[PDB]
């Protein structure tokens, strides 16, 4: 339960309603318990991995979650899964990536 | 003069991405651009997947390979990178 | 010939007056004292320069039409890692025979 | 270079009555979904975007 | 009969009163309820699109057209697609005079579908 | 008495031609385009390119009328497109045009509007 | 009401002109004019607002993002930015 | 050089007096004295330091937790913050 209101506004998303939508409470949440911009981010992420888990393989990426409120991040993602989006007055971005430990040239 | 906060990543390509970041800010005005230009030296360099925060005001916790990551001052800039993909 | 009740009266030098109007291609909504953080110089500094082309929509998508260098090069990319995939466990699977 | 164009009007040519007419929506181009088209395209991976 | 009004030898909007200057919130503001009356949680429809946008620009002459905006020459345009993975860009620059005329747009998305409202309003002088 | 009624004081020569107009646009597009299949990278640049083309030549081409330009670009992957406009203007000095442009990989709409001064 | 430059929304424009003017008559000290307009445009639009309030003083602003305004009334001036 | 209110390190008390004191001196107009100010003084400590000098000031502020300055000097007050 929020103990108060809060607003948001989505900048840029690529994931689908369900998992969006989810994305949404969970920042919700984060802002409405916590405060420091790190901890924000260490309670979104790991609210939407344990909801949303991997195989714990390399093939199957991780998850980052950056809070803040002037800031710029040049990130790649598997298709579909970057949430930008405005919580009042915090920016709050989350995508999974997933590493390639087989890449051509890495020998 | 850099100043570093938190390093897992060994001096070599920390001086590396020093003078990268250094200059990202000699060559654009905007922060949009830095970024950019920081994650494509280096995912050439260094191959795919790197990602790169910078910023001042800013809050993150990711999950980065070990050896692959770098978290520093520059100036008044703070800048984030770390490889994950 | 009506004349309207708001025309207001002017003289024939007045009325004969050659007024020039301009036309210009820059947004108005777009701020023009516009300062930003010059980090080499450590100092806000004016950007004069505003681009006035207008934006209303765009998206970045996730697309790549085949025919396109990159869609070739990440296809090729998915099939090596196929490939350096079944080779590793083939590997592992030749040690457990072993 | 600056896209800009200059004319010279008379005083009094000024307040001219407006002759504006109501004018219905008119379609510009349907292009209707073409799955042909779209079975061209593969997702990008990885999507590289930066933000502000 | 031909019914001629002569020249109110008047250069401005302001000189005609309070409010007749095209006002960029105003026609913002305008362009929102439009889109949260009308376009929310429906779906895309290739059938229904020509008609949606074209009834969507017709509503949107009328009321904008309310706010007294005379002597200001509207051009509205509506546009509706489908998002589906395609990459799209919509820009315009456009040359008059800008010390009396302005504008406004906005945009409404789905996973269904975009739709993307315009409005430009010139002064006539 | 010189007719001037017809154009509410627009001569006949400043009137554009609906073929010239859609030939530059043409030109436009192609010059800022080309040959060139689809990319992300160059998407805007096409975008802001095919914008100033048109722009310039409508300015240089220098008759009183006050120019809409609107460039939409998309991507080529199967999705829908539905565009309409109305507009309340001057019908006997204004008019409207539309340019529809595509290759294996491209759509281009151009739509241009020009109002009477 | 004079405004001598500054760019802003317009309803911000009424709001700061209403609002400042009305405070004007139920106030009778310097401090509280500054302070009632600050914290009353505070919770309408954004967090983070700035006021002073008097005569006789002039300062270059740091700019702001689209929130500056500056007032002249009845011998006193008015200042509020992002 | 007279100081009332003020939230800072020891030695940057002084580097507020000694960036503001002679230019204070050197200048006539009290416009870009600010404008003077606020440029050095933001390539020598931080970006945000808007300022405000004058007289007969009245004001309420959002000053960051370490960062206020409240001149008063030849009775023209001086009063700084992030």
């Amino acid at each position: 339960q929020l103990q108060s209101q809060h607003f948001y506004k989505i900048i840029t998303s690529y994931m689908p309603e369900s998992f969006e939508q989810d994305a949404v409470q969970i920042a919700l949440i984060a802002v409405d318990k916590y405060r420091q911009l790190k901890d924000i981010a260490f309670y979104i992420k790991h609210e939407y991995d344990k909801k949303y888990p991997g195989s714990g393989k390399a093939t199957e990426g991780v998850y980052h979650c950056i809070v803040g409120k002037s800031f710029a991040s040049a990130v790649s993602h598997e298709t579909r899964q970057f949430i930008h989006m405005k919580v009042d007055t915090y920016h709050v971005i989350l995508w999974k990536s997933k590493d390639t430990p087989f890449t051509p040239g890495g020998e | 003069k850099a100043v570093i906060k938190n390093a897992d990543m060994s001096e070599e390509m920390q001086a590396d991405a020093v003078d990268c970041a250094t200059q990202a800010l000699e060559k654009y005005n905007i922060e949009k651009d830095i970024a950019a230009y920081i994650k494509k030296e280096f995912d050439r360099k260094h191959n795919p997947t790197w990602h790169c925060i910078v910023g001042r005001n800013f809050g993150s916790y990711v999950t980065h390979e070990t050896k692959h990551f770098i978290y520093f001052y520059l100036g008044q800039v703070a800048i984030l990178l770390f490889k994950s993909g | 010939i009506v004349k309207p009740d708001n025309q207001l009266w002017l003289s024939e030098a007045d009325l004969n007056e050659e007024v020039a109007k301009m036309l210009t291609a820059n947004n108005p909504a777009a701020p023009k004292n516009i300062v930003r953080f010059n980090m080499k110089d450590k100092v806000f500094k004016l950007e004069p320069m505003v681009e006035q082309t207008v934006v209303h929509y765009a998206t970045d998508g996730w697309l790549l039409h085949k025919s396109s260098d990159e869609a070739k090069r990440q296809m090729d990319m998915e099939k090596m890692e196929q490939e350096a995939s079944a080779r590793f466990q083939a590997d592992i699977d030749r040690a457990s025979h072993e | 270079m600056e896209i800009y164009h200059q004319y010279i009007k008379l005083r009094k040519q000024f307040g001219r009555f407006p002759k504006f007419g109501d004018e219905g929506s008119e379609m510009l181009a349907d292009i209707r979904p073409n799955e042909d088209h779209g079975k061209e395209y593969i997702p990008r991976n990885p999507v590289t975007t930066v933000t502000q | 009969k031909e019914v001629v009004y002569e020249n109110t030898f008047i250069t401005d909007p302001e000189g005609y009163g309070p409010n007749t200057k095209f006002e960029r919130h105003k026609v913002q503001a305008v362009l929102k309820q439009v889109l949260k009356e009308r376009i929310e949680k429906q779906k895309y429809d290739p059938v229904k699109g020509a008609q949606i946008s074209k009834q969507l620009a017709d509503d949107l002459r009328e009321k904008v057209k309310a706010l007294g905006y005379d002597r200001y020459k509207l051009v509205i345009q509506v546009t509706v697609g489908q998002k589906q993975g395609q990459a799209m860009r919509i820009i315009s620059r456009c040359l008059w005079d800008q010390t009396n005329d302005n504008f406004a747009s906005e945009y409404y998305e789905n996973e269904s579908m975009y739709c993307v409202c315009q409005v430009y309003g010139l002064y006539y002088e | 008495m010189e007719d001037d009624t017809a154009f509410d004081g627009l001569a006949e020569d400043d009137l554009m031609d609906d073929a010239e107009v859609d030939t530059m646009v043409r030109e436009s597009i192609v010059a800022a385009i080309g040959d060139n299949q689809f990319a992300h990278n160059k998407i805007d640049s096409w975008s802001n390119n095919i914008v100033e083309g048109c722009l310039k030549r409508l300015a240089a081409m220098n008759k009183p009328f006050k120019y809409i330009v609107t460039t939409n670009l998309t991507q080529k992957a199967g999705a829908g497109l539905h565009a309409a406009s109305c507009a309340r203007w001057n019908e006997k000095t204004d008019g409207k045009l539309t340019v529809q442009w595509e290759n294996n990989t491209m759509i281009v709409l151009v739509s241009v509007y020009w109002l009477a001064v």
